[PDB]
DNA sequence: TGCCTGGAGACTAGGGAGTAATCCCCTTGGCGGTTAAAACGCGGGGGACAGCGCGTACGTGCGTTTAAGCGGTGCTAGAGCTGTCTACGACCAATTGAGCGGCCTCGGCAC
DNA sequence: GTGCCGAGGCCGCTCAATTGGTCGTAGACAGCTCTAGCACCGCTTAAACGCACGTACGCGCTGTCCCCCGCGTTTTAACCGCCAAGGGGATTACTCCCTAGTCTCCAGGCA
């Protein structure tokens, strides 16, 4: 996993950046904590599997923005 | 009766999502969310038959879907907690 | 001499022929309707020779000095044998064919075609295909001042799109030629009349009330408004007594029961519950076509199921349907005597069944259906007609037969079904009992008893009583009671048809 | 400020580990970066405008699971 | 607001022999009431479009067909058709 | 049920020097209705969530919030306040 | 009537289908004309877009062709309209 | 003879190969061909049986488009122009 | 335009969904539905697979390559 | 295990559910025929693919630093709940005018 | 240069939008309690960093078979038009019984 007051900070962050003066609470955070989690994953189990197709054991990042294109979220 | 059938019809009327539901429907309902139940926690049980603990856990959980096919396949955009 | 006289002055330039009497005042009908100016209906005949009549009515026209621009729409099987017809019968008229794809339509619209009418302007023969497409394309850009129609019972209905096509006309002149007018109702004779006289045949709500003591004198009476002039007014000889050359026919038809396998079938068809029982074995809707399928042979469905492409041993189709089972006795008759048997049917399904039959019989296959292209069509009936060909089979669709194919070669013919179309049957005959014939064709039709399609039967004898209206104003046979029938009237299973003339 | 150095390499590398990567290419760590911001900004964008909605000047895992949902992520475990 | 003696009551007549944790507990409830939610909704919605104005047991049916894959589905309207059928039978 | 009219006379307020064909009256109003349907349940849903027995302004522009996208939804929420206030203003 | 708001769309109509639709118990008076003007704002972009493309390419139509270019071509449109398939 | 035609490989060896050009695919191989019909079908149960779920819940035995698009909604692609 | 032809595409949808359920009928409009659908996700499939292969380096296209455009969207019954 | 809150049994009054009646545009095994597409043959040239050398970038081990995490501590802004009363929204009758169907003209566009 | 055909503009006609009023009640608001997030500090230790180093693997090139692609040619199936007689959806209207609402008795689920 990810440290959990690193990714609070990290959520702090993202959150100034939209608007201001906005209140978090445990639970919410540890949410948000395992949505990343789960979704970074998954991205990573499909870019595995292109990498595979792709013939060679390393994974590059365009393997990652291939699988983002084909997902087809920008 | 199984599932509270006053009490779902209780929850439905708060829905106020028609006119008002069908008679039997509640508990034709209660009934589906019975079978629906039953078969998730029958293999939470084979789950945890395998690992021979005496409380299913989360873990038992997500592998249970997880393994099983046709519960993958309806749970498949959901994520399990821990 | 009087005769020979009226043929010359009336017809100046029919260089290439000549007229007997009665279709020759029948051009002199023609011509004094032209000179009132109304168009008639032609029905004259089942293909005695029609064609001429058109040369003798047209003519008249180019001898007069009428310069005007000529229509005609006819089927394809026969534009080249109508061109021929034309050409044989006066070469002094200019002609040509239109037909062909887009680039024939380029070639003869660069070339063949002035807009201004003259002498030089030839008879344009377009076919069916260009009626129902080149509408546009044509009929604005030609004030077409004479229009005449062929095969004119193709109009069965004001919805059939040829007619759709066809109000893109400067319908001026007209002339429907057709053979027997009336198609199993009253409809088509109203598209003819509207299509023919619409600014007489307006509206249908008067003549609307006769689709079926003082009813009786009405029978005249529906004659008397319309067509107490109509016949007259129709250009068509019935024989009362002009083509005594027509040889002796007669017909008759079965009436024996149908067998055990067929009926359980049914009954558990009719509560619609046969797939029920074939799947205890291993949902069709259209209840009345499954009967008649059944009524065919019961093959059809196993067959739905099947994937017995190669299908199960013959005698199991000899023990399942009595009706093929006696024409098998029947057929053992035919081929006893050595005569030249045609048969007819409706479906494929059952043709290749028989096929299949007559081929494991030890019989040569002879099949010919629309599924065959034309070059082989014409070397089967070659065949067929090759004297030394010991052949005695012929298997034909009865619906494909509407080329004109010509086959009165044959000796006998089986119709082995009945179409709900009753003159469809009369060309099926026609086929093989058009003058020339040498033979008593002799003509068998299997009904079967207590089935839906007797009621089919009789509704197609109702029928043909509509066109009788219109024109005027359970046992098995024996051995003994065959050899008595085909001697060279009434009786139980079998029914000749009555004279359908009505006294000579 | 910057604060998304916090996400560091081996927690990539075992989050990888996890995903059942084997060899890991050096580039990986950035682009990583910005796919958990892209994500995470949709996220929490959903998350504010449902707090927007509900008066209050918190975040709360109720709505937070409703903004989860609503982005085709459905999740069980906080209701 | 849960359904928690039910699910207790549930597992106790299905497998008496292994108990459950609260937090397996509470996601099992979540999953319970989420189908809840989306049967709920999906069975509304139908009705909508048939601008229809009432639910009854036929459209649980097609809700229920639509939102179960196959042999869940299949199980599911068998047992649901012998509880309606007993409903009426009471 | 129809919009064409009012698809016309929207092209003739902000172009009306340019035409429009059949089928684009079609899928424009297919979009106008969908666009509709989608903002209408969601703002249904989530007064179902907040346990508000009514609809109104404010839930429609969190809706219209969390359906849209970002650039046009803040263009939309502006130009739907000036609208609110001329509203008001009545 | 809508000149009491400025707004060019059927307040009436939309009214009548929120209610038709009994989306809610109780219907707030401003929320058709919100309605009204979030959906002219979506006409008049789409429809700007669509006048743009008819420029673009020297025609004085526009037809399905136009659409799904224009809704391709624009992000926000694209965005807005993931799963979308335009006929013809 | 009896005859039962395949049905299935009805979509033409040129008709994969213009959805291909169509969809911008340069080079193809064999396999694709029955690949396809793999996909076609499978792609093909699904929105049947969202329609004959629609189709027994109108209490109608006919299919019809209003139906249709809205299974195709169900599924997840939104279809225009047909006035669903 | 449409591109798969009418009459074989309406034997297609009629016999797959008679073996799904009895008892069924279609229409034109039905049948022009699923045709446009059809077209739209093979077209799509076309599209993902062809970006998968210009990604493997390759040109030429493969049911490998078919097989993990589907694998990714995951629509596999 | 206590209780108090909701859950379950009974009367009535409508109005949706089912049932009966009526019509018609849709369906079905065959045909002519007619095109444009589609199926089969073949040469080839481009590419798919196996193998080798590399050299360079990532995994592994270990010393070194670092801040995340646990345990308290104070504090306070904002959430959760409640009482009021007030404006706003549902219901209903009369009115119209602008939205919807039919009809016609006239300009863009392949030819 | 042109003609043709589908969209833009026209009027006639109707039912839902509008207005007003009434009245019932959900929210706007104030206010309280409290509590949970939040800033702060300190100690501790697993964890992250850097770096040397090896090695294995991505890659770029080479070299060889094979099989789509284009093109051509011959078949043929879609597409269309048409024939045959009936039935399942559409639509309308009647009727009747199911149950919402309500009240009253009592038991079971949470603490």
């Amino acid at each position: 996993l990810i440290r959990k007051l690193p990714f609070q900070r990290l959520v702090r962050e993202i959150a100034q950046d939209f608007k201001t003066d906005l209140r978090f609470q445990s639970s919410a955070v540890a949410a948000l904590q395992e949505a990343a989690e789960a979704y970074l994953v998954g991205l990573f189990e499909d870019t595995n599997l292109c990498a595979i197709h792709a013939k060679r054991v390393t994974i590059m990042p365009k393997d990652i923005q291939l699988a983002r294109r084909i997902r087809g979220e920008r | 009766l199984q599932f509270p059938v006053g009490r779902i019809t209780r929850f439905l009327k708060k829905g106020r999502y028609a006119q008002r539901l069908g008679g039997g429907a509640p508990v034709y309902m209660a009934a589906v969310l019975e079978y629906l139940a039953a078969e998730v926690l029958e293999l939470a049980g084979n789950a945890a038959r395998d690992n021979k603990k005496s409380r299913i856990i989360p873990r038992h959980l997500l592998l249970a879907i997880r393994n099983d096919e046709e519960l993958g396949k309806l749970l498949s955009g959901v994520t399990i907690a821990h | 001499e009087t005769v020979i006289k009226l043929q010359n002055e009336l017809c100046p330039l029919l260089t290439g022929g000549q007229l007997k009497s009665y279709q020759l005042k029948g051009v002199k009908w023609l011509i004094s309707l032209w000179q009132n100016g109304l168009n008639g209906i032609l029905a004259d005949q089942m293909g005695l020779g029609k064609t001429i009549q058109t040369i003798g009515f047209l003519s008249h026209l180019k001898g007069n000095g009428l310069d005007g621009p000529y229509l005609v729409i006819a089927p394809l099987s026969t534009l080249s044998n109508w061109f021929n017809e034309i050409a044989r019968f006066t070469p002094s008229i200019n002609a040509i064919i239109y037909h062909g794809d887009k680039n024939q339509r380029d070639e003869l619209r660069r070339k063949h075609m002035p807009k201004t009418v003259g002498p030089k302007f030839p008879i344009v023969i377009t076919s069916y295909e260009v009626a129902m497409n080149d509408a546009k394309r044509i009929l604005r850009h030609y004030p077409w001042k004479y229009v005449v129609i062929d095969e004119g019972h193709r109009l069965k209905n004001h919805k059939c799109k040829l007619l759709r096509e066809l109000k893109h006309l400067k319908m001026d002149n007209k002339l429907l030629l057709t053979g027997t007018p009336l198609q199993n109702n009253l409809s088509e004779l109203w598209s003819l009349l509207n299509f023919i006289l619409p600014d007489i045949f307006t509206s249908h709500d008067e003549f609307e009330s006769w689709f079926d003591e003082e009813e009786e004198k009405r029978r005249a009476q529906v004659v008397s408004k319309l067509h107490g002039i109509l016949r007259p007014f129709i250009l068509r000889r019935m024989k009362c007594d002009v083509e005594l050359s027509l040889p002796r026919k007669k017909e008759i038809i079965m009436y024996a029961t149908m067998t055990d396998h067929q009926k359980k079938f049914q009954e558990h068809l009719v509560n619609n519950t046969l797939e029920a029982h074939l799947g205890e074995n291993a949902k069709l809707n259209n209840l009345v076509i499954q009967l008649r399928k059944n009524c065919n042979h019961p093959d059809l469905l196993q067959g739905q199921i099947d994937g017995s492409y190669l299908y199960p041993p013959v005698e199991e189709i000899v023990g399942q349907c009595g009706k093929f089972r006696l024409l098998e006795r029947l057929l053992v008759r035919l081929f006893a005597n050595n005569h030249k048997v045609l048969i007819f049917s409706q479906w494929t399904k059952l043709l290749d069944i028989m096929d299949y039959y007559f081929s494991e019989k030890g019989f040569e296959v002879c099949r010919i259906d629309g599924s065959v292209k034309l070059d082989e069509r014409r070397r089967q009936i070659k065949d067929f007609s090759d004297e030394k060909s010991s052949c005695s089979i012929f298997l034909l669709s009865t619906r494909a037969g509407g080329l004109g194919i010509n086959l009165t070669a044959a000796d006998t013919c089986i119709l082995y079904d009945s179409d709900w179309n009753p003159q469809m049957d009369l060309q099926a005959m026609d086929r093989c009992h058009r003058i020339g014939q040498t033979k008593p064709v002799h003509v068998y039709r299997l009904s079967t008893a207590q089935s839906i399609e007797t009621r089919v039967l009789k509704r197609a004898y109702s029928k043909l009583k509509l066109e009788h209206v219109v024109i005027g104003q359970q046992t098995d046979i024996s051995d003994a009671d065959l050899d008595r029938l085909l001697d060279r009237v009434k009786g139980p299973g079998w029914e000749v048809v009555l004279p359908s003339s009505g006294g000579m | 400020r910057d604060n998304i150095q916090g996400i560091t390499k081996p927690a990539i590398r075992r989050l990888a580990r996890r995903g059942g990567v084997k060899r890991i290419s050096g580039l990986i760590y950035e682009e990583t970066r910005g796919v958990l911001k892209i994500f995470l900004e949709n996220v929490i964008r959903d998350a504010v405008t449902y707090t927007e909605h509900a008066r209050r000047k918190t975040v709360t895992a109720m709505d937070v699971v409703y903004a989860l949902k609503r982005q085709g992520r459905t999740l069980y475990g906080f209701g | 607001e849960t359904y928690k003696i039910y699910i207790f009551k549930v597992l106790k007549q299905v497998h008496p022999d292994i108990g459950i944790s609260s937090k397996a507990m509470g996601i099992m409830n979540s999953f319970i009431n989420d189908i809840f939610e989306k049967l709920a909704s999906e069975s509304s919605k139908l009705a909508r479009y048939n601008k229809k104005p009432t639910i009854t047991s036929r459209e649980i049916q097609t809700a229920v067909r639509l939102v179960l894959p196959g042999e869940l589905a299949k199980h599911a309207v068998s047992e649901g058709t012998k509880a309606v059928t007993k409903f009426t039978s009471s």
